[PDB]
Parts: C-alpha cells; sequence; structure tokens
C-alpha cells in the first residue's frame, strides 16, 4: 500500500517520550477511575 | 440623560429607514442582473 | 488622539475625530487634514502632541513660535509622529529569497565593489 | 528491525542513537528545516575554527531544534578559534569593510571582552 | 504496536484510541492521534471532531487546515474542500481568544479573494472576529475598508447593516455607562460616539452610490446621483464632476456624457462662475 | 467463513509451518497446500478449515496480512 512509506520512528513512538509531563495528568484521571470502580463494586 | 435617549431614538429610527432603503436597492439590481446586456441596444 | 480632538479642537477637526483610524492615520489622510487646518490650529494640535513649545498668550511670542515652526514643518512632524508604521515582516515575506537578473546585476546601485 | 526503510533507519540514528553529531556550519544551515521536522535535539554545541565562520552561520547552529517550552534547552556552547588569524572570507569590498561582515561572532565576542 | 506486524495494528488502534477518547486525557490523546494518522490518515476527520469536543480549538483548527490543504474532491466524511474551509472560518472567527496559532485575518481575506459568492458575509466574519476580540477599532477598520472594497449592492447591504448595528451596540453600552456613572468626561465620550454614529448614517447615500460607480463607472446616471448626493456641498459637486467626466468612457456610456458637461456648466452658471462654465464648455467640445 | 484461503507465503513455508502459524487463532484440524507439478513447488497458496467460524474470524482478522518470514501473508474468505 502507501502507508508503508509513512510509517517511521515517530509511529513506533521513539520520538514521543522525552517530555514525560503526561504522567501527572494521567495519574489524576487514573485514581478517579480506581474510586469509581470501587464504588460500583461496593453495591455488588 | 433624556437628551441622549431622545437623540438615540431618532438614530435608531433613521437606521431602520436605511435598513429598508438598502433592501430596495438590492431587489432592483436583481432585475438589472436578470436583464440582458443587450437590453441597452 | 481622536478623543482629544473631540474635546479640544472639535469644529476644526470634524473629519479627524469622526472617522475610523485607518481613514485618519495614513500619510495622505494626515497631510489632507493638517494641510487644510489653520496654521495656529495645527500648532495647537502639535502643542497637544508635545511636539512644540507652549503657545501661550503673548502675541509676539506666538508670532515667533509660528515663525520658528512653519505650517509645512508642523504637518510633516505631525505626520511622522502619527502615521501608521509599515510592518517590515510583511514586506519581507513578500520578497523572494532568490535574486533575479534585476538584483544580481544592479549596476547603478552597486558601486559597492 | 521495525524501521526497514533506509531513510527511517537514518532518522532514528540521527535523533536517538547518535550522541555526538558532527556537521559543518555550511551543512547545518542546509539541514535545519529537516532537523527541526525530525525533532532533532542537542544539548551542547562545540565549535572549532569559530573565528572563520560568519556571524550568521555561527548563529544558525543554536536553533537546529525546537524549544521544548518557553525557553531553549541548549546547555553548553564552546567556541574554539583564534581571532588573530584570518576572518571569514567576505569578498565584496563594501560588505567586507563598511558593514563589517568580515567580523566573525568569535571575534565580536572577544571585542566585547 | 512495536510487537505486532504493522498490518495488524488496526486491530490495536481501534482499542487504543477508543480507550483514550473515553477519558479526559487531551494532552496524551493528541500525541497518540497524530501517531495514528501516519498509518490511517482517513481518521483525521474524526480527530477534528474529537478536538472540538475537548475544546482543543487551536489544534482542531490546525487539523482542519491539513484537511483543506489536502485538496480532496471529497473527504472521508463526504465533505468537499469548500465545505471543510467553511468549517475552518466558523471555527476560527467565533473563537478569537483561543485560536492563537493561526493568522486568522490572513485566512478570511484570502477567502474573499476566492469565495466571491459570499464576500458580504466574510467581511462581517472578519469584522465580527475582532468584535469578539474586543478590538473595536480593528472592527471599524474592517467594516470601513469593506464598504470601500465591496463591489455589489447585495454585499454592501449586509456590511453596512452590520456596521450600523455594531455602532448602535457600542452607543447603547456607552450610553448606559453614562446613565449609571454621571461622569462628565464619560458623557463627552458618549457624544463623540454619537457624532461617529450619526456620521455613518449621513454617509449612507454617498456610500451606496459609490458602490454602483465601481460596478460600471461608465454609468453617467450614477455620476448625476453622485452630484445630487453632494447637493449644497458646492465644492464636492464640482470635484465629483471632474472625477465623473474623466472616469466615463462615452462609447459604452449609460445615459450620455453630454448631461454631465452641460450639467457642470449649468452648475457654474447657476452659481455665477461663468468663466468656469465657459471653460467646461470649452473642454466639453 | 470457516474455510480460509491462504496466500503470500515464501517457498520455505511447509504445511506444518502454516499449522504453527494458524493455530494461534483457533483450532486448526487440516491445512492443504496444492503443489504445482511443473515446477515441483507450491503455488504460494493453501487452504485452512476451522471447526468454528468465530475462530476463522479471529484467524482472518489476525492473520490476514500478518508477517511470516518477513512477507505479508494474505488470509481471506474462500469464494
Amino acid at each position: 500500500a502507501d502507508l508503508l512509506r509513512n510509517i517511521d520512528a515517530h509511529y513506533f513512538g521513539y520520538l514521543d517520550d522525552e517530555d514525560g509531563r503526561l504522567i501527572p495528568l494521567e495519574k489524576l484521571i487514573e485514581e478517579k477511575n480506581i474510586e469509581r470502580i470501587n464504588k460500583e463494586f461496593a453495591e455488588k | 440623560m433624556k437628551d441622549f435617549n431622545q437623540r438615540f431614538r431618532d438614530l435608531h429610527k433613521l437606521r431602520q429607514r436605511a435598513r429598508k432603503e438598502n433592501h430596495e436597492q438590492v431587489v432592483e439590481e436583481d432585475r438589472r442582473s436578470k436583464l440582458p446586456k443587450n437590453h441597452e441596444a | 488622539l481622536q478623543k482629544a480632538a473631540f474635546r479640544l479642537f472639535n469644529e476644526t477637526m470634524k473629519e479627524f475625530y469622526v472617522l475610523n483610524v485607518s481613514g485618519v492615520d495614513t500619510r495622505r489622510a494626515l497631510q489632507k487634514q493638517f494641510g487644510d487646518m489653520n496654521h495656529a490650529e495645527v500648532y495647537r494640535f502639535a502643542e497637544y502632541l508635545h511636539l512644540v513649545p507652549a503657545f501661550g498668550e503673548d502675541p509676539n511670542h506666538q508670532t515667533s513660535l509660528l515663525h520658528l515652526y512653519p505650517h509645512q514643518h508642523l504637518v510633516e512632524t505631525i505626520t511622522l509622529h502619527c502615521e501608521r508604521r509599515p510592518n517590515q515582516l510583511t514586506q519581507l515575506n513578500e520578497k523572494p529569497l532568490f535574486p533575479t537578473e534585476k538584483v544580481i546585476w544592479d549596476e547603478n546601485i552597486i558601486p559597492y565593489e | 528491525e521495525l524501521l526497514r526503510n533506509g531513510r527511517d533507519r537514518t532518522e532514528y540514528l540521527l535523533v536517538k542513537e547518535a550522541k555526538i553529531i558532527a556537521m559543518t556550519c555550511t551543512h547545518a544551515a542546509l539541514r535545519r528545516n529537516e532537523l527541526v521536522k525530525l525533532g532533532f535535539r542537542y544539548d551542547n554545541i562545540v565549535m572549532e575554527e569559530a573565528a572563520q565562520i560568519l556571524e550568521v552561520e555561527t548563529f544558525i547552529p543554536l536553533l537546529l531544534q525546537n524549544p521544548q517550552d518557553g525557553h531553549n534547552r541548549l546547555k553548553r556552547w564552546i567556541m574554539i578559534g583564534d581571532h588573530h588569524q584570518l576572518p571569514p572570507v567576505v569578498q565584496n569590498q563594501a560588505f567586507q569593510k563598511y558593514s563589517n561582515m568580515e567580523q566573525s561572532l568569535f571575534a565580536r565576542l572577544v571585542r566585547l571582552s | 504496536l512495536r510487537s505486532l506486524p504493522v498490518t495488524q495494528h488496526m486491530r490495536i488502534w481501534t482499542l487504543y484510541i477508543g480507550f483514550l477518547t473515553s477519558h479526559d486525557l487531551p494532552e496524551t490523546t493528541i500525541r497518540v492521534y497524530r501517531r495514528y494518522l501516519k498509518m490511517n490518515p482517513k481518521a483525521r476527520e474524526d480527530y477534528v471532531e474529537y478536538l472540538i469536543e475537548r475544546d482543543q480549538i487551536d489544534e482542531a483548527a490546525k487539523e482542519l487546515t491539513t484537511l483543506v490543504n489536502q485538496d480532496q474532491n471529497v473527504s472521508e466524511k463526504g465533505r468537499t474542500a469548500h465545505q471543510l474551509w467553511t468549517q475552518l472560518c466558523d471555527l476560527i472567527s467565533k473563537n478569537p481568544v483561543k485560536i492563537f496559532s493561526l493568522n486568522v485575518d490572513a485566512i478570511i481575506r484570502q477567502g474573499i479573494y476566492r469565495y466571491t459568492d459570499q464576500v458580504g458575509f466574510l467581511w462581517c466574519s472578519l469584522a465580527d472576529y475582532y468584535i469578539r476580540s474586543a478590538e473595536f477599532e480593528r472592527a471599524r477598520d474592517v467594516y470601513e475598508e469593506a464598504i470601500a472594497k465591496v463591489s455589489t449592492v447585495r454585499d454592501f447591504a449586509q456590511v453596512y447593516d452590520a456596521y450600523a448595528a455594531f455602532e448602535e451596540r457600542e452607543v447603547s453600552i456607552m450610553m448606559q455607562e453614562v446613565e449609571q456613572s454621571g461622569d462628565p468626561e464619560e458623557e463627552v465620550d458618549l457624544e463623540w460616539m454619537f457624532q461617529r454614529y450619526q456620521h455613518l448614517m449621513e454617509r449612507k447615500n454617498e456610500l451606496m452610490n459609490s458602490v454602483l460607480l465601481r460596478q460600471n463607472p461608465h454609468n453617467v446616471g450614477e455620476w448625476l446621483n453622485r452630484v445630487n448626493i453632494y447637493e449644497g456641498n458646492y465644492n464636492k459637486q464640482i470635484e465629483t464632476f471632474k472625477e465623473a467626466v474623466k472616469s466615463v468612457n462615452p462609447k459604452i456610456q449609460v445615459g450620455k456624457v453630454r448631461d454631465l458637461w452641460i450639467g457642470l456648466a449649468k452648475l457654474y452658471e447657476d452659481n455665477g462662475d461663468l468663466d468656469a462654465a465657459r471653460k467646461t464648455f470649452e473642454t466639453a467640445v | 467463513k470457516r474455510t480460509l484461503y491462504v496466500g503470500g507465503f515464501t517457498e520455505d513455508v511447509t504445511e506444518k509451518v502454516l499449522m504453527a502459524a494458524f493455530i494461534p487463532f483457533g483450532d486448526v484440524v487440516a491445512i492443504s497446500i496444492p503443489m504445482d507439478y511443473e515446477s515441483g513447488k507450491h503455488r504460494g497458496f493453501g487452504f485452512v478449515e476451522f471447526d468454528m467460524a468465530e475462530d476463522a474470524a479471529m484467524a482472518i482478522d489476525n492473520m490476514n496480512e500478518s508477517e511470516l518470514f518477513g512477507k505479508t501473508i494474505r488470509v481471506n474468505f474462500a469464494r
């Protein structure tokens, strides 16, 4: 096809992890999910 | 101050007049645009 | 500047204060407005701009100030002070980067060699 | 093994594998747009022969990477050279002598003490 | 993705994006989506729809420009470039405080050069962009330029109606400010607004007629309306005759130029400037 | 649906190699590779029959275009 000439080191994510500022934001959403599943499981 | 309110009332009236008059000029153009270029000949 | 023309100059600057700024700040628009204004009134407007010494009340001092700053001198200074600057980046981005024959050879402009 | 096109293998090498990248100041000017697009990142400039590089071509290597924030990420700039040896070879007489384009950035910073 | 063949990644991406877009993770999702679009560029329309829903307006605009620069005959959602570009101005011009990366004004004027059906709308779109930005003096400049560059009555009627309504809004706000404040210098700023507003109404006849004199300035009838519009401004009547009688070409004239020459001479003659009246008869011949 | 057409494998791929490649997505009970009698080699294609159509769907969706020996093997519905 013609996607193969467009796949590169960016596609595999070699060039997208020097920043790292995502992790604190992800942590915030992650803990609310943990409480949310705990609350849904609390009535089961 | 009521002076300003009286003046502002006339300007809005005048704006509304101009609102209508513009539409008269637009509809006129449509016939002229519809009318062919040869019409003058 | 238009707000001040509405207070202070009013009858003499009726076009300046009543138009939009782009109708008012071009070099032609400033030269038209202040070229047609009375000389003592252009000076007062320059005096408001802090371009010229205070005109005061003594008619003799006044005459020296009007003589020291003549009409066309005020209009040019007011124009230079008030006119819209060109944004050089817009003119810069309009140019090509490659030189053409008119730029590679520019004989009367290149005694530089 | 994942990147099988020959081009991508060099782009991975250029941006991730290499720690010391060596490039003439001429070539750094050509490749800038590519390097910025590739997300090329570098923390230290070392320059040698810095007194022979033009002021312009010395500056461009500072900006072969995007700023990651409101500020740059370059940590070291080492200039090695000798201003008592010859300047960059600007060859128009006026642009050499009048506009002082014969001054390299190394020589300029030395004159700044 | 690294582990599986690239041809199996569609079975992964539909989960990876589906997981991410279920959460309020815009900064992460952006970086993942722009990776995904290297392998599946068709999904860029859905990426835009995601960005709008997450209020990533500045990124939604950039991706819309990529869809417009990809000049498809039709997109993967059935939208042509003339539809996708219309979205770009609706998204841009209504969001001035947020659209910070694109040169908004350079887009909208470049539309007007290209979308001649709706020039009267786009001038309001460009002016309204500045009004939402509270740059009221740039808003005036766009309207006052538009009135000078619009070239049909149909398009002028929109712009002038909008500009008059815009002026009335500012006067209404400012008038209430004085009615609450009572400050004497604020009232001077109010009366200044009234001179501005009243002057724009006074220009209505002149500006309307000027538009017709850019459709076909061989229309000597509209130069005679132009003269009458300055009725009582003896100088500008003469000035616009001297414009009129040089601008018209007789060969395709509507009406005829002899009405101007005799009319101008009559105007001088009526005012007793008989030497100028004669002079205009001389130049007429 | 339960019968797959298999295509695109290299000359190294024997029937057990496909058996090792296809039982990843369900029970495979036979594979057949028609051999070209003129060349003495296979034509690069083979059939797979599954006991379940769901398994065959998890075997098309996850073997079609999968890489075997570095070549993209094609797996598809026999028409």
